């Protein structure tokens, strides 16, 4: 119920405990430093492939419903960013996904829309981690982050499957 | 369980190996310039970003 | 005179004519859905954005 | 602390400045896009003169770059407040008075400042006149030529004070 600050020997142990610690911190940093554009580009992509989502009484018609959806995409992205930091999905599973499928069935949050937002978020995050992003590149030493792109891909897939 | 409280883990990653330091931000001990901060915060509604997506979803950006 | 304290007028413009209201935000008298907020805030340093511009300045974005 | 102007308070304000409704959209366009305006203008400064980030150049190292980005936002925000109120007295007194002399002390190069300001000016005018290419304003369509000339004049005030 407070902020955790991890540095010094605490962080050195965390970074030995996870695989590829230094590249992993860069990967986390890429997600959280670009969180707003990742979310907006993915939800925008949802809509432009299916613009009836923003037609009257569609899923994200009106600013309140669109705002709730952008908020949810960010929540999900941040649980994924924490899974990549820690390298396990326990917290994503128990505190974000657990019961979420049933919530969205009652509220009328359509599944095909969510799955596209998630796939675009996954594609966008992988593009950053692999420096295939075109408007912005990461400021890191050059190298191969393919293993970490795969792993974060699995966290997103867990979300997709859960929904 | 998902609590419907809109709370998510907000991770911040710091690399301050250039030596530059902001008053009041030394919350942990170390000698290498690295820090990770984690907190749970409620993710808020952003009407301005909602407005922008509603108007501009059909424009491809970023070489995407 | 310019005071060297980094403080600038932060203007916020609100158009809530769709009727959606947030608990804890009726800071002024009115029901037509319009409001302008002004506060003086110290503008902060953003190392992340600094890093990004240093790396990425040579990329043309936004069909500039 | 914060002042809030709405209802009858705001209705009379939109009456003492010209084109109240388009004016408020114009202010909202500046502040809602403050980060991209600032970052595209400082970036263009550097891509036009990349020696600004070479060793001991004006925005070499993250601190100097961060300070410059900060100043560009400060200046952009004092201009947004000028457009809101229809005059430049606060910009002149609290932002420009003493600033050229502070910059010549710190060696902040005038050539670079002049270019940051010109791109921020071109960017704001582009948004207000529907010449922005990635994102458009969510407004009724029409002509904002007069308000583009006015905000242009406030930017011109900054350029002359720092030239
Ligand atoms: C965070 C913004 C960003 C920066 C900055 C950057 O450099 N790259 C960025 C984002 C990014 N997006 C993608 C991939 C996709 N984006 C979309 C949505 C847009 N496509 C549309 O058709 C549409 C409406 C007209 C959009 C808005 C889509 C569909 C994708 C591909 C996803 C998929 O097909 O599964 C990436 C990935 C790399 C790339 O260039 O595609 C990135 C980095
Ligand atoms: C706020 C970001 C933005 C969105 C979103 C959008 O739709 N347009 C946006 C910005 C914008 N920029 C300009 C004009 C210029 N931008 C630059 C800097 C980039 N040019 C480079 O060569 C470069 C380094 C490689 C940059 C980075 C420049 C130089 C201009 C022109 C300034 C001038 O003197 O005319 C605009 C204005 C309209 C346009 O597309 O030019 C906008 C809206
Ligand atoms: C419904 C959920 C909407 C939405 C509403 C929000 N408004 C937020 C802040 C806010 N709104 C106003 C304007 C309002 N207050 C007034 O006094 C009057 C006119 C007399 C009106 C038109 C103000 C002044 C404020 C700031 C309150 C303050 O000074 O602290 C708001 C908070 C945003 C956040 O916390 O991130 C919300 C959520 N937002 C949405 O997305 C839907 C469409
Ligand atoms: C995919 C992720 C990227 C990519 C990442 C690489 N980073 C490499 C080395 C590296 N990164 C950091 C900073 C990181 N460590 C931390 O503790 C934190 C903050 C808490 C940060 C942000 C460091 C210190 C290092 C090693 C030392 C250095 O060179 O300064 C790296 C080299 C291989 C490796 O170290 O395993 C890579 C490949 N590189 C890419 O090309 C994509 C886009
Ligand atoms: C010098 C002006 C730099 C710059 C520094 C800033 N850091 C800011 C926040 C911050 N930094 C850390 C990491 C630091 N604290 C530690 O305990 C250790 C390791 C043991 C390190 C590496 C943290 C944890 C934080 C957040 C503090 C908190 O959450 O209470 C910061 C933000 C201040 C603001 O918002 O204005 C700055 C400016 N930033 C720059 O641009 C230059 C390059
Ligand atoms: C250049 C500025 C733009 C352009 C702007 C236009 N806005 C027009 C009418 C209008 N705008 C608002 C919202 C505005 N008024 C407020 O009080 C506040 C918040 C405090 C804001 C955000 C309203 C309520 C209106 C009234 C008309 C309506 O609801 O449709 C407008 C029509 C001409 C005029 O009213 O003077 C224009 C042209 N339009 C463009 O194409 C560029 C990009
Ligand atoms: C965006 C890609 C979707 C879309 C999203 C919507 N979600 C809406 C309400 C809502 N979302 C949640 C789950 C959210 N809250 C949490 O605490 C967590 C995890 C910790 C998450 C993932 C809840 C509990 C709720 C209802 C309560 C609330 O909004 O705070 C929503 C509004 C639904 C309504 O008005 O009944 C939307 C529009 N909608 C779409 O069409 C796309 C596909
Ligand atoms: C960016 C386009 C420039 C660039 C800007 C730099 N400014 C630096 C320090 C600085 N800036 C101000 C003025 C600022 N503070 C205020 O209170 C207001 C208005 C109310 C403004 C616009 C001051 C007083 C200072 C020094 C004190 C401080 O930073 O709080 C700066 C660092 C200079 C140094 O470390 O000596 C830079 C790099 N530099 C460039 O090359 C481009 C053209």
């Amino acid at each position: 119920g407070k902020a955790a600050y991890v540095g010094g020997a605490d962080l050195q142990a965390l970074k030995k405990f996870v695989s590829e610690g230094n590249k992993r911190m860069d990967s986390v940093n890429a997600i959280v430093s670009n969180a707003s554009c990742i979310v907006s580009d993915s939800v925008s992509g949802m809509v432009c492939e299916n613009p009836s989502l923003i037609a009257p009484n569609g899923g994200v018609y009106t600013n309140r419903k669109m705002a709730a959806c952008l908020r949810d995409a960010e929540i999900i992205l941040r649980y994924v960013s924490y899974s990549l930091l820690s390298g396990d999905s326990s917290v994503l599973e128990d505190r974000c996904l657990n019961g979420l499928k049933e919530t969205y069935a009652s509220l009328g949050v359509p599944a095909a829309g969510n799955a596209r937002t998630i796939s675009i978020m996954k594609a966008t995050v992988i593009g950053f981690i692999t420096n295939n992003s075109q408007q912005k590149k990461l400021s890191t030493p050059a190298g191969d982050c393919s293993a970490l792109a795969s792993e974060v891909g699995g966290y997103f897939d867990k979300v997709s499957s859960a929904l | 369980a998902m609590k419907k409280d809109s709370k998510a883990p907000c991770v911040e990653v710091f690399d301050e190996r250039d030596g530059c330091k902001a008053a009041g931000t030394q919350k942990a001990s170390g000698d290498d310039g690295f820090c990770v901060k984690v907190s749970m915060k409620a993710i808020g509604f952003n009407a301005a970003e909602a407005a922008s997506v509603t108007k501009n979803y059909g424009i491809k950006r970023f070489g995407a």
